[PDB]
């Protein structure tokens, strides 16, 4: 079928994901301590 | 850990605290003495 | 017989024993970590791959014939562990420890597992004296782990794989062909980097340049414009060997400017451990392009006991070339020429004339106000006094100095500058230091909030203690 392609998406966005969702982290505890 | 390793041509088959100034071995080239030069030089004049 | 019963013995049981929770725990957590988890360099244990290789390579058919197909086959391996111990200590063991992985139940159903396994026996064989493992024979055994690179899936095998690929080049490095392993190179390459982005766009490069020079064609089109310059994820290893190698091709085109910093950076990247075999090649070439350049000194006088022996010739060769004589410069060409042809040299040192006459001049310069030229040639040994001429009108042309010269009567004169200190360079040099002692407290501050975390303890006073708080002060309004 056609599964490479949307692979390669899906793949491409949860990599982005993670650096994101680490940046945001440290930010949290700033504000709350 | 520790891994500190590099591939090819480990070679060469295997003190001083007053600052190094490069001028000091300059004249290591020659003049052993002062006083062989001037020795040497003041007879002829 | 008496001889071979007290150190031969000790030989077999204790390494085993010791490489049981070295390489056979590794694989064990890794299967379940590497594989098991989504943690990837945290539980790929790069690191302990590292270990594990450092220390074997100082340092089969036991570990070949793994099996875990079924629950009881994984278990078994431990066993069947001390199983073949127990052979070896009662009877002696044995290309027929390539079909084990296809037999003895052999199902690790990770990659990332199997690819150690099988490059753990390629760096022996590799490594097996000088035989090159019976020559194509280990390159078979690479052959079946390139058929094992093209196997998938790798949120582990591409990092497992990096090494793989990077001791196959040495393979064929010790023996035969390299340009068919460029063209492999070069496919691997777009095979990569169109996986989003994958890595490996650090060895591969290092790889594929590594010996792209020492075929002596300094192409460089493709390195301004690749787009593989940023992995930004080098370990701070690939790092190093990258930037000396742009380096290097980036002063062979008479470049000198970048080239400096560049490959001090390079330098100063390099690791602690006690081999200084690249050390000593990035610091020759780091001093030849510091004297190519103007005039820096460069006599940050190295006798380091590792560095001492090897660079005595190039000690030799600046003393020549910070003094303006030029005969000197002869003498030592002509003495170590055959050397530094040997070091792969001699086409960057034999330009230097045009430094060592600049040198010459400046000095001539700034001693004397009013000098005739016809001294100017016999200081200089030039042979000829009406060249010098040229010469100083040449130096005169790029600012290296600003004398007139009277040619009707012959002297040189020279004009007075002083008071550099109101002109407006001290500024400039107090400026660009400034911005990096600013940028320096920056990126400190930036990683300072990283380390503090788990603070989740975050009590005021009590719980309890505002009834007890309120009971007094009713009471205390009470009366």
């Amino acid at each position: 079928g056609l599964r490479q392609y949307y692979l390669s998406k899906i793949e491409e966005l949860q990599l982005i994901v993670n650096d994101k969702s680490q940046n945001l982290r440290r930010l949290q505890a700033q504000r709350n301590e | 850990m520790s891994e500190k390793k590099q591939p090819v041509d480990l070679g060469l088959l295997e003190e001083d605290n007053w600052d190094d100034d490069n001028v000091e071995d300059d004249f290591s080239n020659q003049l052993r003495a002062e006083l062989e030069k001037h020795g040497y030089k003041m007879e002829t004049s | 017989p008496p001889g071979g019963g007290e150190q031969e013995p000790p030989p077999p049981p204790a390494p085993q024993d010791v490489e049981m929770k070295e390489e056979a725990a590794t694989g064990g957590g890794s299967t379940g970590e590497a594989d098991g988890k989504t943690a990837a360099a945290a539980a790929e244990h790069s690191q302990r791959e590292l270990d594990t290789v450092t220390l074997e390579d100082i340092k089969e058919p036991r570990f070949v014939l793994r099996a875990l197909r079924m629950l009881p086959s994984t278990s078994r391996r431990l066993n069947h562990y001390v199983l073949y111990k127990a052979v070896q200590g009662f009877f002696t063991s044995n290309l027929p420890f390539l079909e084990e992985p296809m037999d003895t139940e052999a199902d690790l159903q990770f990659r990332p597992r199997t690819g150690k396994a099988a490059s753990t026996p390629l760096l022996p064989e590799v490594e097996a004296y000088l035989q090159l493992l019976v020559v194509i024979f280990m390159m078979n055994s690479k052959r079946y782990k390139e058929a094992q690179k093209i196997s998938d899936n790798r949120r582990a095998l591409d990092l497992v794989a990096a090494k793989c690929y990077y001791y196959h080049a040495r393979v064929y490095e010790f023996l035969d062909k390299l340009d068919v392993v460029r063209s492999f190179l070069h496919a691997r390459l777009r095979t990569a980097t169109l996986r989003h982005d994958a890595d490996g766009q650090a060895t591969l490069l290092n790889l594929l340049l590594r010996n792209y020079l020492h075929y002596s064609l300094y192409d460089q089109a493709e390195k301004l414009v690749s787009k593989s310059v940023f992995p930004e994820q080098a370990n701070n290893n690939e790092w190093a060997r990258y930037l000396y190698y742009t380096g290097r091709i980036k002063a062979i085109q008479l470049e000198y400017s970048e080239a400096r910093r560049t490959m001090t950076n390079a330098l100063r990247k390099a690791p602690q451990h006690t081999a200084v075999g690249f050390k000593q090649t990035v610091h020759k070439l780091l001093i030849v392009v510091e004297l190519l350049l103007g005039e820096i000194p460069d006599r940050l006088q190295f006798r380091q006991p590792s560095l001492k022996r090897s660079l005595m010739p190039y000690f030799l060769l600046t003393q020549a070339v910070r003094t303006g004589n030029l005969a000197k410069f002869n003498q030592v060409l002509d003495q170590f020429g055959e050397k530094f042809q040997a070091d792969g040299t001699y086409t960057l040192i034999i330009r230097l004339r045009h430094n060592v006459i600049k040198t010459g001049v400046r000095m001539i310069s700034l001693s004397y106000s009013r000098i005739s030229l016809a001294d100017i040639a016999q200081k200089l040994q030039l042979d000829s006094p009406e060249d010098a001429e040229f010469i100083v009108a040449k130096a005169i042309r790029d600012g290296v100095i600003e004398a007139s010269i009277n040619h009707e009567k012959g002297y040189v004169q020279s004009k007075e500058m002083i008071d550099i200190y109101s002109t407006r360079e001290p500024q400039l040099a107090f400026h660009q230091r400034i911005s990096f002692c600013l940028d320096i407290h920056n990126m400190s501050v930036k990683a300072m909030r990283f380390p503090p975390k788990s603070y989740n303890k975050d009590l005021e006073s009590a719980e309890e203690r505002r009834e007890r708080e309120q009971q007094d002060l009713e009471f205390a309004k009470e009366m």
